[PDB]
């Protein structure tokens, strides 16, 4: 009774540890990606300022 | 009180309050109902997404322009987008408010007596207003003189005008537009392999013609460079992934414009139906035409075309007149600056067709002097 | 007529231009050093995790080991 | 018996997961500073850019 | 399968009691795994992944390899013959079908569901082999809530208790007018 006493407290909190990992790696990924979009949008508006520099 | 300015355009409805100096909202005009079944229920799905709702739930919708050239060819969706305009868009209720439309010209009569006839009943304004759109777009230069060229996405007009006074036997309006533009380039993408077919993808296409092309200034010249060199090919990414690069198709497509033998239409260009709308003015006031060349509408923003259109007029024209092309950078909401510039006038207060007026002669009453 | 032109162009001539140039110059001070600095902050604060990670996972298996 | 061998089980797969977890986050958190840092040297070329744009 | 290939370490299960003995090792032992070739390498070399189990009766057996083999035939559905795709590329097909315009939103939704999707390690191994398939700038998540098993059963309970739901029932009067055919119609 003991050791399942704290076999199940240890994995209770180990999986409780999981999920808010989970969630932490979702939020960083959504911002991580928006980063990421944003430079490929400067990046694009630069070229086409390149373009428009070519042009005049 | 103040004045609505609506301008029903084909492509986006652009709206707003008369004194101000840009469209409050503008939003494109399509009303897509949607094609499949649906198995989530109180979801809260509603029968048609009109206005830009439309083009977030373009996915499950199948979108459908009410308005194919100019006119309007299914009343019921072309009032349910003024509905919303009118209500959704700027909150207004129209029962205290006189609104100013735009029509493009040489357009059927039965169009113009149908749009006045719902303004009036359905929607019940104090008093409506119906303007041709080039008159506007002469109004937002600062000018009294000139010929504007009007390339909207419906149609392109190109309404000469000296001292104020309109000619009506120059008026050269042809049928070529930006959605034919949009089709071509849909049609010449698949050279490479990429194929859109949906009336969704439509819209995918609209937006890579609106980010990539370019008019060329010379188009033998571009046509040999890009068939030797790779620094014409810009890429651009879909919204899924899978990047796409555009070769010689980007100059080709607006190309059109200036050689409507592309999509196998028979006119000239929009470099020589301007030649051919000045010619057929007076002999006296084809100098001050020729100076004052006024571009507008959405489909004149491409980024080269201002020199091309010079380059074609200059080889037309005789060599002694100087050929200025006035290219404001507001070219999109040149039509609306100039509806409201219009609205604001003390001297056109007494033009508007009062509601009176409209039950005594029927909706026959806007070819009369109230034009 | 052709005299609002100047006193619609004129205007954002210079103000549209002097403001947008503000607007970049607060925008860019605002955003990229405490980007970077916040960047650098968290990346130590993920150092330190590590290095509690290694420590726990080194003392579990030490007693654990079975 | 059946109880605690099941729970000592998933919870040595938790731990092997979450460390796994922990490796992914720092690489990403890591990442996405690399390339926010990237940007900023974008967003100073842009300020120095700006700088000469005092021009006006 | 897992009953088949037990065969190669000598124990043998036939009679359709002993299938029940095979459900449960399938249940308590087997797991997905992240990459099958380094898996079937570790597992021939050291001996870290044997399991042991205690039949009905005694004499304990051991799992090696077999551990991993058996749900591999989700993702490789050749092992049993079938001609077919795995679980892995089958999504990705019926995704692909879909319009042009709603695919970020089923890449960024999937949802796993069902008893068999409750293998550890799974929601790994799917994800892993979508993301080689798909394009590289969609994010792709996989959605596996611990209460898979019964998601079926609490989104019944959940629709049967909606109120806009209430007039849907195919009521005992529509039936006697149109027989048993009534469920193809409107009433779905
Ligand atoms: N920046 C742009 N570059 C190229 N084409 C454009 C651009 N913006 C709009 N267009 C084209 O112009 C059309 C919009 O024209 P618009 O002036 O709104 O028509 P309307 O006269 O009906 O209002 C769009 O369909 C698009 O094809
Ligand atoms: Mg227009």
């Amino acid at each position: 009774s003991d050791k399942l006493k704290e076999a199940e407290t240890r994995a209770e909190f180990a999986e409780r540890s999981v999920t808010k990992l989970e969630k932490s790696i979702d939020d960083l990924e959504d911002e991580l990606y928006a980063q990421k979009l944003k430079y490929k949008a400067i990046s694009e508006e630069l070229d086409h300022a390149l373009n428009d520099m070519t042009s005049i | 009180t103040t004045a609505l300015v609506c301008d029903n355009g084909s492509g986006l409805v652009k709206a707003g309050f008369a004194g101000d100096d840009a469209p409050r909202a503008v939003f494109p005009s399509i009303v897509g109902r949607p094609r499949h079944q649906g198995v989530m229920v109180g979801m809260g799905q509603k029968d048609s997404y009109v206005g830009d709702e439309a083009q977030s739930k373009r996915g499950i919708l199948t979108l459908k322009y009410p308005i194919e050239h100019g006119i309007i060819t299914n009343w019921d969706d072309m009032e349910k987008i003024w509905h919303h305009t009118f209500y959704n868009e700027l909150r207004v209720a129209p029962e205290e408010h006189p609104t100013l439309l735009t029509e493009a010209p040489l357009n059927p009569k039965a169009n113009r007596e149908k749009m006045t006839q719902i303004m009036f009943e359905t929607f019940n304004v104090p008093a409506m207003y119906v303007a041709i759109q080039a008159v506007l777009s002469l109004y937002a230069s600062g000018r009294t003189t000139g010929i504007v060229l009007d390339s909207g996405d419906g149609v392109t007009h190109n309404v000469p005008i000296y001292e104020g006074y309109a000619l009506p036997h120059a008026i050269m309006r042809l049928d070529l537009a930006g959605r034919d533009l949009t089709d071509y380039l849909m049609k010449i993408l698949t050279e490479r392999g990429y194929s859109f077919v949906t009336t969704a993808e439509r819209e995918i296409v609209r937006d890579i013609k609106e980010k990539l092309c370019y008019v060329a200034l010379d188009f033998e010249n571009e046509m040999a460079t890009a068939a030797s060199s790779s620094s014409l090919e810009k890429s651009y990414e879909l919204p899924d992934g899978q990047v796409i690069t555009i070769g010689n198709e980007r100059f080709r497509c607006p190309e059109t414009l200036f050689q409507p033998s592309f999509i196998g239409m028979e006119s000239a260009g929009i470099h020589e139906t301007t030649y051919n709308s000045i010619m057929k003015c007076d002999i006296d006031i084809r100098k001050d035409l020729y100076a004052n060349n006024v571009l507008s509408g959405g489909t004149t923003m491409y980024p080269g075309i201002a020199d091309r259109m010079q380059k074609e007029i200059t080889a037309l024209a005789p060599s002694t007149m100087k050929i200025k092309i006035i290219a404001p950078p507001e070219r999109k909401y040149s039509v609306w600056i100039g509806g409201s510039i219009l609205a604001s006038l003390s001297t056109f207060q007494q033009m508007w067709i009062s509601k009176q007026e409209y039950d005594e002669a029927g909706p026959s009453i806007v070819h009369r002097k109230c034009f | 007529d052709f005299d609002d032109i100047h006193r619609k162009r004129m205007e954002k001539d210079l103000n549209e231009l002097q403001a947008l140039i503000e607007a970049h110059f607060e925008n860019r001070k605002k955003e990229e050093e405490e980007l970077v600095s916040l960047k650098d902050r968290i990346e130590r604060r993920r150092a330190e995790r590590a290095e509690q990670q290694r420590i726990r996972n080194e003392r579990e298996k030490e007693r654990q080991n079975r």
